[PDB]
């Protein structure tokens, strides 16, 4: 009936639904967008960002630093969290992870906030979400930065900032990267569900994650309590994507359908920026350039490397390395490899006869794909000039992109591909933005956009759609497309950061079982269709409600029944009374009296008792309890 | 603020801009004194709100105000019990509840206010809200007095399973408070035992636990068998039942406890080994899960339970040898650490040992440091065994040269423990043929200086050994004793303090002498403390620190006899002038004496700080010199001034102990200083200086220099580091760190590339390491890069030390060269 959201971004939710006995929150999100406002982390200390002027005001100068206009933060990267402070984390019993993506500020949530309740997740989501926090901790901890800028998130000083600085919200609510040690403790209060997996909550709801078809593991959820229906859909997918498609047939009958991780940038399709991609960078690398291709170890890197798989051996482009840099870089294709179940029937098939799911075992076979664990190790000895790199965050603020584009960033040779969506790859780019490399972006977001979900809520009729504020709106960079929005019969309610919506699927009628002893001493009536009247002790056990074995009357008694009927079934020497709209019988023995009234009647005894139970009696020959 | 909070609260909209007002206001904090009226407001507008989630925010707020600093809030008590008694909402009355309780952790000593707490606890306690009811188990949890027994017990049966953890909770946290459980409280959480949700039972076994250590001998029958047992016997058998458990929580939480209890029976500790009382194979089912947590929690559980019992020690080697074959990395070394443990009650079997060293092949350094410290602690019985210790030994000598000082230290042990085992297997290790006289091996060979140790601790117990010895043999030992008496044992075949304070005495003593005998006194017990600082170990700290005060006021009384010779300020002469070198020199030994030394007292800070003060004072003098522009010569003059009176501020309660010093008669003649002209501030200034006595330096009774030692990369005969063009190449760095009591927030990594380019890197507090007190490891990688170079040159890497900003070297550099080659 309550849901409150602990989180403005649309595509990285946190929500709290108080419905029934039970606060389940819908993933954690991390937005990591505030990172953009902070330097970029170096592996190596730069000659450039170090000696970047510091920025001027009336006061403070050595917090602030300044890179052709723009104003950035010299700490340490901070993450924007979720609100926690707006409901007591304390009293959150169930957590449900969809994507790995959703899947960060975990530990946050389960060490600080002191959750001790359960999360629930799909192993796939929980491996690759393991290694994105490795990476993250790995990538913070590999050349640690002090945290001493704390007066630009004065309330007072951050109206003055420019643009980008200006705008940040929260900015008091952000915190610095979790360590390895809360990362570990988190996935270890964690349970593995596979998909339409029942698991009941403490015996009142019953959650399922079902394939959502976006990611490996990705999962919707869908929240019941046997009358009504919660359906949670986070990013999902409708494309030819390699795990098993959308499960759209479960979401129907809900009375609520919370909506989130829709696409970022509409407009584009996906497969036309696949090719794009390829043909940029094959066109940087015929002409000598590198190619540096910012992007998530586990993401949508492994669609481009088959799309370059194939696309390679036509281009004639085999000679050069595919270079792929992480410290998760080897258990993210082993774990992409195993997980072969979680895939489409198309690609789940390659399990009969012996064959990995994924063709870039043999990239690495032939020896085309390369991974390696940092830039110190091997990689330096196997280093050929004109490469595509993958690797580093796609934020550009920490990892092995910053020193691969503080490398080539000076040459116009070499080129840089943008193809996560989720970073303002203009803000991403800002403390470089000098350089003469090529920036070239082409995001590739399978996730569903306008008509694919408009098709989709057709398709399932929800009675209500819960959806982030920035849907039902047109987004500010059109702000004159209508088709961008999110259309229902319903007015299809909204939320923003830190709201509370009380939803108004409220119904009554719960669920109860009847056991067969007592259901031997129930017996229906007929009435105008059948009803019986229950009497029984009720037991409770687990939030499972059974009725073990231990005022209304209704019927047809007019006036003229009532004095012709009964006259006569046992007593004697009655007389009736002329009264209006009815007639009162009353007897001589001691005054006994019978009065009814419009559609009702009752008994009246004067000091007698014997026969005061067969004179109720005989009124119910024919009145039932309806 | 108060009124501002309450305008802003009366004028934001009801149903979410006072929210999100309220939420800005939660994270700022609130000063003591204002918290009453501002909690006021809070329940004022509680009491006009309608919206439930905001009532929730403003619980939950006025609970946080709580906790700030010393309030005392006994006066917001009765407010908030009657707004919890007229609340309707289950989340505002839980949050409610959840401030009640807040409250009275605020005051526990307070009796009254916790027996109403109790109370208003026990009256919400029926509340259909399973939250509530869960608040109202914690607050008679927390609170109680030491019947809440009974009132917590009767909700063991309550049909939501989350309340009936909040109840055993409540129960423990009773018990740990002090509480003395009843007996009856066993047969309520038995029955809990068999419940369908893994906290219940978790919560369960841990007060059958309690409950059992509070009552051990104590006598429960058996329902179906006319036999008496033991209360321990019996809640032991239900935990061992436990670690069968479907959920791996509560198989780990049932191991843990299992290994807490050591009051059972002898038979009922035999009875979790044997194959075929529902105890039997308990740990041998605990021991081979698929998880490795309860693999841990049972390896730590058979450590006490061995510890507790050597006969029991005797049947678990086997299985706890037969672990070290696990392939998890934490579970091997919890294993090697408990078998360590348990050395003193066992010695191991011949294929015990046989299946330890099979699958002994370490490669990490942890795990390898880690059976090195389990062979110093082992006992084996045979002779073969150590045979074999000593081929994998000698094997993890030729791989790892850093594994030579603890292989060394492992076989000075090994042999002392075991030289029986040794005497046979010494022929068969010193190589000496019966009737030829063998060549003499390379006494430089680590190998075999690693064998002549182990055979000499084992010859300290064994006369039979010194006559199989070879006559190099004794050459040999007569030379590892005196270099290597540490470990080589003996075989059958003050003056300094007195002089430090005679020193600093002569100096204070004679300060009524010339310049020139000033600083040539000066200059003789700077060079005596720096050799008697080269000379003792213990007295190295206290020599260095007395001699860089010195070393400040030789500085400073050069400086003034160069103002003596220097003349009138536009004739002044840069190239020939030291002074200001000298007050930057009396800068950086006064940031050394503050923070490269450890065991500094306030009563040397403050002289310190004097000189300090005294540097800047000759840094102003020497300034105004030189410049003939007025308006940046009152801006240092004010700027001195102000630092003089924050010196006189921060140590007020020390002045009375610097008589006749720079900074008494400075403050003596205050205002004159404040009001007069500049060039009138320096020539007093100058004056005073001059005339300043030399304060004594009280010495602390503990005091160590902080030292560093970079090992890792050594000289640099090693070849150049190759292919690094543009990219990077990581150095691993290795340091021991003695006496640096926070090096994480203070230890920084500099690098100096051949170029003017400098590296400064801050180690994150994972790579500190601290095998011992004031000493610790330093283990990380820093990361170096730069562009092509036509010859391998070298780059200094140095560790320097940081203060609050700027920075001091306090280690020595040390060089690598790189050859980043393109390609």
């Amino acid at each position: 009936m309550k849901l409150y959201c602990l989180s403005g971004h649309p595509t990285l939710p946190c929500n709290v639904l108080k419905f029934k006995s039970t606060t389940i929150m819908l993933d954690c999100g991390l937005d990591m967008t505030s990172t953009l406002n902070f330097l970029p982390l170096p592996l190596v200390q730069s000659p450039r960002l170090s000696n970047l002027p510091g920025w001027s005001l009336k006061d403070l100068d050595k917090e602030l630093k300044e890179c052709s206009g723009h104003v950035f933060v010299d700490s340490v990267p901070e993450f924007c969290l979720p609100e926690t402070e707006l409901i007591d984390l304390s009293t959150v019993d169930v957590i449900l992870i969809s994507n790995y993506h959703c899947m960060m500020a975990l530990p946050y949530i389960t060490e600080h906030t002191g959750f001790t309740g359960t999360v629930y997740a799909t192993e796939p989501t929980v491996q690759i979400g393991r290694l994105l926090m490795e990476e993250l901790v790995n990538f913070i901890e590999r050349v640690p930065k002090a945290q001493s800028a704390s007066l630009w998130k004065n309330k007072d000083i951050q109206r003055l900032l420019p643009s980008p600085l200006k705008d940040a919200v929260e900015v008091s609510t952000w915190r610095r990267c979790y360590t390895m040690q809360e990362v570990n403790s988190a996935l270890s209060k964690i349970q593995l569900v596979g998909y339409s997996q029942k698991i009941e909550l403490f015996g009142a709801v019953q959650v399922t994650p079902l394939s959502s078809g976006y990611a490996l593991g990705s999962s919707n959820w869908i929240i019941q309590s046997h009358y009504e229906k919660v359906s949670y859909v986070s990013g999902s997918s409708l494309l030819t994507t390699h795990p098993q498609p959308m499960d759209q047939a479960s979401l129907k009958n809900s009375d609520v359908l919370v909506l989130t991780g829709l696409t970022q940038i509409p407009t584009a399709n996906p497969d036309g920026m696949v090719g794009e991609f390829c043909s940029n960078l094959a066109l940087t690398v015929r002409n000598g350039g590198n190619v540096l291709v910012p992007c998530y170890p586990s993401g949508v890197i492994y669609d481009l490397l088959e799309c370059l798989y194939q696309y390679i051996d036509s281009a004639g482009l085999s000679s050069v390395p595919l270079y792929f840099i992480s410290p998760v870089a080897n258990s993210s294709l082993e774990f992409s490899q195993i997980f072969a179940e979680w895939l489409c029937h198309n690609k789940q098939s390659k399990v009969y006869l012996p064959e990995p799911p994924f063709p870039h075992a043999e990239l690495i076979q032939t020896n085309k794909l390369k991974h390696y664990p940092s830039i110190h190790g091997d990689f330096s000895n196997d280093f050929r000039q004109p490469c595509v790199v993958f690797t580093g965050h796609p934020s550009l603020r920490f990892g092995d992109v910053v020193h691969f584009m503080e490398l080539w960033g000076k040459s116009s040779l070499n080129t840089v591909i943008f193809t996560e969506p989720d970073f303002s790859y203009l803000e991403a780019l800002a403390p470089y933005q000098p350089l003469a490399m090529k920036c070239i972006y082409c995001p590739i977001d399978t996730r569903l956009n306008f008509i694919q979900v408009s098709k989709l809520l057709k398709e399932v009729q929800p009675l209500h759609v819960v959806c982030p504020e920035q849907y039902t709106q047109p987004p500010p960079a059109q702000s004159h497309r209508m088709d961008l929005m999110i259309d229902c019969q319903p007015p299809a309610m909204s939320y923003r950061r830190a709201e509370v919506l009380a939803l108004p699927f409220k119904r009554r009628y719960e669920k109860i079982e009847i056991m067969p002893e007592l259901a031997d001493s129930l017996v229906p009536m007929e009435i105008k269709i059948s009803l019986a009247t229950v009497s029984a002790v009720l037991h409770t056990k687990d939030n499972k409600h059974l009725l073990q074995p231990p005022p209304l009357l209704s019927g047809s008694i007019p006036v003229e029944q009532f004095v012709q009927t009964l006259e006569k079934h046992g007593f004697s020497d009655i007389k009736v009374e002329d009264t209006a709209k009815g007639h009162i019988v009353l007897l001589q023995e001691a005054e006994t009296l019978i009065q009814i009234e419009e559609d009702s009647t009752h008994i009246i005894c004067d000091n007698d008792e014997m026969l005061r139970v067969r004179l109720r009696d005989l009124v119910l020959k024919f009145l039932q309890k309806f | 603020k108060s009124a501002a909070l309450h305008i802003d609260l009366c004028k934001a909209t009801s149903p979410a801009d006072a929210l999100q007002y309220l939420l800005q206001f939660a994270r700022k904090p609130v000063e003591a004194e204002s918290v009453e009226g501002v909690v006021r407001i809070l329940l004022e507008h509680y009491y006009k709100e309608n919206d439930p989630s905001v009532r929730l925010k403003i619980a939950s707020l006025l609970g946080l105000l709580s906790k700030t600093a010393g309030f005392s809030p006994d006066c917001i008590m009765d407010d908030a019990i009657n707004i919890l008694q007229n609340e309707k909402s289950h989340q505002v009355l839980a949050q409610l509840l959840d401030t009640l309780l807040a409250i009275g952790t605020k005051l526990p000593e307070n009796q009254a206010i916790q027996m109403r707490l109790v109370d208003v606890a026990c009256k919400h306690l029926t509340d259909t809200s399973h939250g509530v009811r869960n608040k109202c188990l914690q607050l008679l949890g927390n609170l109680g007095s030491l019947d809440v027994q009974k009132i917590i017990g009767d909700y063991f049966s309550d049909q939501d399973p989350r309340v009936r953890t909040a109840a055993i909770k409540a129960m423990l946290q009773l018990h740990e408070r002090g509480l003395k459980l009843h007996q009856t409280i066993y047969n309520q959480a038995c029955k809990l035992l068999s419940d369908d949700y893994e906290q219940v039972r978790s919560a369960a076994v841990q007060l059958i636990w309690v409950v059992s250590q509070l009552y051990p001998e104590s006598i429960v029958p058996i329902p179906s068998s006319n036999e008496e047992i033991r209360l321990v016997d019996d809640a032991f058998g239900k935990i061992c039942h436990m670690v069968s458990d479907g959920s791996w929580v509560v198989r780990v939480q049932a191991a843990k406890l299992l290994g807490s209890m050591e009051q059972v029976s002898s038979h009922f500790l035999e009875q979790t080994l044997d194959k075929k009382s529902g105890a039997c194979g308990a740990f041998v089912h605990g021991l081979e899960d698929e998880m490795y947590e309860v693999r841990i929690a049972a390896v730590e559980a058979l450590c006490m339970l061995a510890q507790s019992s050597p006969s029991f020690a005797e049947k678990c080697l086997d299985f706890l040898v037969d672990m070290f074959n696990d392939e998890i990395e934490e579970v091997r070394l919890q294993s090697i650490h408990t078998m360590r443990k348990i050395s003193n009650n066992i010695t191991l079997r011949e294929d015990q040992l046989d299946t330890v060293l099979a699958v002994l092949e370490d490669s990490s350094r942890d795990i390898r440091e880690a059976l090195h410290e389990l062979l110093c602690c082992t006992n084996v019985s045979t002779k073969e065994g150590i045979h074999l210790a000593l081929v994998e030994l000698l094997k993890n000598l030729t791989k790892y040269p850093t594994d030579r000082d603890s292989i060394w230290k492992c076989l000075k042990f090994l042999g002392s423990r075991h030289p029986t085992l040794v005497l046979p297997l010494v022929p068969e290790l010193l190589s000496t043929h019966p009737f030829f006289d063998t060549a003499e091996p390379d006494m430089d060979d680590p190998a075999y200086i690693a064998v002549l140790v182990l055979i000499f601790n084992a010859a300290k117990t064994c006369p039979t050994m010194p006559a199989l010895f070879s006559d190099h043999t004794f050459r040999h030992y007569a030379y590892l004793r005196d270099s290597l008496s540490h470990l080589v044992p003996a075989l059958r075949l003050d003056p300094s303090q007195q002089f430090l304070q005679q020193s600093l005495e002569r100096v204070y003593s004679l300060q009524h002498l010339d310049p020139q005998g000033a600083q040539e006194l000066l200059e003789f017990t700077i060079r005596d403390l720096q050799r008697l600082g080269e000379l003792q170990s213990e007295l190295a700290g206290v020599a260095d620190f007395s001699a860089t005060y010195l070393r400040c006021q030789l500085l400073l009384i050069k400086a003034l006899q160069e103002k003596l010779w220097n003349v009138a300020a536009p004739l002044y002469l840069k190239q020939s002038d030291l002074a200001s070198a000298a007050a930057k020199q009396i800068m950086e030994e006064t940031y050394k004496m503050e923070f490269m030394y450890s065991g500094v007292e306030n009563k040397q800070v403050v002289i310190i700080h004097h000189m300090r003060l005294q540097a800047k004072a000759l840094q102003l003098i020497v300034t105004a010199r030189t410049t003939r522009g007025l308006d940046p010569l009152f801006g240092m003059c004010e700027k001195f001034l102000q630092e003089v009176d924050f010196f006189q501020r921060y140590f007020i309660a020390d002045l009375p102990h610097l008589q006749d010093s720079f900074v008494d008669k400075l403050l003596d003649l205050m205002p004159r200083l404040m009001t007069s002209k500049p060039a009138e501030v320096v020539k007093i200034l100058q004056t005073m200086l001059r005339q300043s006595a030399f304060l004594h330096l009280p010495l602390p009774e503990q005091i160590h220099k902080a030292s560093a030692t970079i090992i890792e990369p050594a000289g640099e005969s090693d070849n150049p580091l190759r292919f690094t063009s543009g990219l990077v190449v990581a150095l691993d760095v290795d340091a021991t760190l003695e006496h640096v009591q926070d090096p994480q927030n203070t230890v920084k990594v500099q690098v100096l590339y051949p170029d003017g380019q400098a590296q400064m890197i801050h180690p994150k507090p994972a790579d500190f390491r601290n095998p011992g007190p004031g000493r610790h490891r330093l283990i990380t990688q820093v990361y170096l890069s730069h562009t092509a170079w036509t010859e391998a040159c070298q780059v200094e890497v140095r560790l320097l030390l940081a203060y609050n900003e700027g920075t001091i070297p306090f280690s020595k550099p040390v060089k690598v060269y790189i050859m980043p080659k393109p390609a």
